[PDB]
């Protein structure tokens, strides 16, 4: 299986640097061309860095030019985007995409992303509370509060629940901190005889937190 | 040997300097034989890996070059002719 | 330099429908544009290069046409799970650019949002802060409305919304809204309401409790 | 302005840098494309001055370059493929 | 009427240096390359010097390359040739001539020619003796002993004697001067009643005779 | 390395025959050559030039064949003027070269010499050595014997000849001869004589004088 595997991304101060490693596998790097393409928060799709067609030369999206730098080692079959003094703009999931001629001017492989996040802010770990359901199909959760960086993994009985869970997009409070909630109906003969429990994990900050979710005192 | 990037970037469209038969720049001069018969000039060469894209130049410039006129069996003189060359090439569909 | 505009911007277009999204780019670039579909937050996939071929993988109904300046991604007939952004890209005249992107949605019938409300954990009024929530469940269309009242008084700037990404059986979205506020102002007041309006309720419905 | 004897000896009959098509080179491998599509050689070119002289190599050799052979629709592969350049050129008389 | 007309020859000692001027008359010598041809006495022309159109390069003979130089003055549409270290060997006529591109390949107009001598010798003047006549016709004659070195030039009552008239060639003696006799017939009714006198010069040592001839005591 | 060989060396022709005298490159030359006539000590004067065409100025008897590595000068028709040495000459793939020459002497009837002697001067006979000179005058062929002779005994390696170009009306040659000896060797004999040999002599004449 031909794939793209991207790392390296994560949180940095605003001037600060990092490089993002693409390693290839299950085919020799040295044939092709790595561009690099990312994507800010709710924005489309910019071109970042990549040899282009037209005469060969490396080629570095304005936004960028002169402090970012594609490099490759072959014999690691991998390819670096060296990332310096980043501003806070930069802040996107950065792909790496495999450049190709047999298919004419297309990127067949991808890789699945790493989010770079570009803030003086540290990282935080979640408040965990429960959503506890209340009075046919009723409906518990998890509220996910005050987490830096995202992001956030939630998860129902280790895996077991995945019918009927509804995982929400973090939304950006007002104190720079993220949070989000997670969200189940299950039914409502089960509750007080049946144990539900949210597994979040936010691994920035090396955080796992399960809470069990059961109905209120009354 | 010769590495991927070496020989892509250098035969890629860009001006270089191509031997041109005078002749073929100025056709109407045919009681005239040039001494000598071609110039060196920056002409847009090279691949546009591409296809029916076609290597054209985009900004051309003159040069005057000192050329023998020679009248077959009556005379010569060296007078002044001028060429048209080539600063900067592009990839253009056809 | 170079641009490509998208057109639409985005759409709905019901299970069935033959859906065109056309691509036109500013100056010539013969089949030199691919098209990628990209679910939220995943990486972009390849739907079709050299303007017309369907790259290996792909299902059918995906298609592309065109050279020099206009350019067509069809999909003949839209599945549940095609909602996604569709751009084009062009790499073969500097500078590579991509399209704006067109957000496709499926659309499909009316469905009221079922409402629940939830009070702020005892854990967290510890804290010192306080959080109500309120989750319109399986609805569409996506436009509803969610006003928070606390002893009848409409509250405005201290909540926050996010919405799920569409069901890909049942087109359908989830909404939660956080209302947030201090530990004492949750105690100077008694009733906490949530007021959905949506296209599938007749009037308001309303969801509270007291604390 | 290029005074006579500047563009008479630059423009004689020498071994000058030439860009050639591979696919012209190698006309068996059409089943390919190749990438670049041509190649920077040293090869005679220029003006004999004279008429059905022309202007031919005296001296030849190999130069070994890093093509990429592509499969159109199925792969690609960066091989070494080997072309001939001209290192003496000289006008001599025609058939 | 176009011309090249040379200067700059006579005598060097080996090793010495010399300049030949080939100046024109009539033509722009900016127009042509001037050529450089030679004869060693009594043997054939040899090229020496001269831009060629295979390239367009100075060439020079084997003989002489390395010690040899053309250039021009085309203010002064003349063109030289400097030699240097001059050996015995060089000793020749030297020519220019006009090489030409409208009568491919060919020499039009050449000099007159002048004679580079190269010796560790010096300037001697002829001595010059009556061949006296003795006893239809008779034959009388100057003997032009002992000189260095060539040429000399005889003529007969300042011109107004032409016929019958053979001037030899100079031939070189043992002794490393040349001598040669210039010699006419007249009638013998003639003699002793009309004047014979040879007009010998010999313009490398500024030497001029005239000697009158006339038939002795008897 | 390119050569450039003539033939004949030399020929003798009468007037009006035809003289043909080939050129041959070790190489190719294309119709890149050149002749020229040269009369002796004076400078060559074009013939022809590519190969073939008649310089402005050049009697028609002169013409010019050939191409690769074989030329032909042609003279038509021989005038006695046309004594000379005639070259080839090529200039075109370097070096230049001259082809070694071909002298043409005019072949015409037998003329013997007219035979004088000339006794050395008063004015030589100071310098203490003394020049006996002898004239052969207006002769054909140029192969003639001359000896000197001393009181009858023959004379050896004291004595130098020089012969006259090509008589251009007429085609005669004519022929001094030198004795050298010091004063006291000339004082000592009496008579001087010159014996000549000649084609045109039935016997050899001798012309002498006594001291």
């Amino acid at each position: 299986e031909v794939q793209l595997v991207e790392s390296g991304g994560g949180l940095v101060q605003p001037g600060g640097s990092l490089r993002l490693s693409c390693a290839a596998s299950g085919f020799t790097i040295s044939d092709y061309w790595i561009h690099w393409v990312r994507q800010a928060p709710g924005k489309g799709l910019e071109w970042v860095a990549g040899i282009t067609p037209a005469g060969g030369y490396t080629y570095y999206a304005d936004s960028v030019k002169g402090r970012f730098t594609i490099s490759a080692d072959t014999s690691k079959n991998t390819a670096y985007l060296q990332m310096n003094s980043l501003r806070a703009e930069d802040t996107a999931v950065y792909y790496c995409a495999r450049f190709v001629f047999f298919l004419p001017y297309a990127m067949d492989y991808w890789g699945q992303g790493t989010l770079v996040t570009v803030s003086s802010a540290s990282t935080k770990g979640p408040s965990v509370f429960p959503l506890a359901p209340s009075s046919g199909t009723a409906a518990l959760g998890c509220l996910v509060k005050d987490y830096f960086p995202e992001p956030v993994t939630v998860s129902w009985n280790s895996g077991a629940l995945t019918s009927g869970v509804h995982t929400f997009p973090a939304v950006l409070q007002s104190s720079g901190l993220y949070s989000l909630s997670s969200v189940v109906t299950v039914p409502s003969s089960s509750l007080g005889t049946q144990t539900y429990i949210c597994n979040v994990n936010h691994k920035p900050s090396n955080t796992k937190v399960d809470k069990k979710v059961e109905p209120k005192s009354c | 040997v010769v590495k991927f990037m070496d020989v892509y970037q250098r035969s890629y469209c860009h001006p270089i300097e191509t031997l041109v038969d005078i002749f073929q720049e100025y056709p109407d001069e045919i009681e005239y034989i040039f001494k000598p018969s071609c110039v060196p000039l920056m002409r847009c060469g090279g691949c546009c890996n591409d296809e029916g894209l076609e290597c054209v130049p985009t900004e051309e410039s003159n040069i005057t070059m000192q050329i023998m006129r020679i009248k077959p069996h009556q005379g010569q003189h060296i007078g002044e002719m001028s060429f048209l060359q080539h600063n900067k090439c592009e990839c253009r569909p056809k | 330099d170079i641009q490509m505009t998208q057109s639409p911007s985005s759409l709905s277009a019901s299970v069935g429908d033959r859906v065109t999204i056309t691509c036109r780019a500013s100056q010539d670039v013969s089949t030199a544009v691919a098209w990628y579909q990209q679910k939220p937050g995943k990486a972009p996939k390849l739907l079709i290069y050299s303007a017309s071929f369907l790259y290996s993988g792909v299902p059918s109904r995906f298609s592309g046409s065109g050279s020099g300046t206009d350019f067509t991604l069809t999909i003949s007939s839209l599945q549940p799970e095609d909602f996604a952004t569709y751009y084009c890209q062009q790499s073969y005249t500097t500078p590579p650019t991509f399209g704006q992107g067109t957000k496709v949605e499926i659309k499909r019938t009316v469905a009221a949002p079922s409402v629940f409300i939830f009070p702020p954990s005892d854990e967290q009024l510890k804290s010192g802060t306080a959080s109500v929530v309120c989750l319109l469940n399986n609805f569409y269309p996506r436009e509803a409305k969610v006003q928070w009242k606390v002893d009848n008084a409409l509250q405005s700037g201290n909540s926050q919304e996010s919405v799920t990404e569409q069901d890909s059986k049942d087109s359908t979205y989830s909404l939660s809204s956080t209302l947030t506020l201090s530990k004492a102002d949750y105690e100077k007041h008694k009733v906490y309401a949530c007021e959905v309006t949506h296209q599938g309720l007749s009037s308001p419905v309303t969801k509270s409790f007291n604390r």
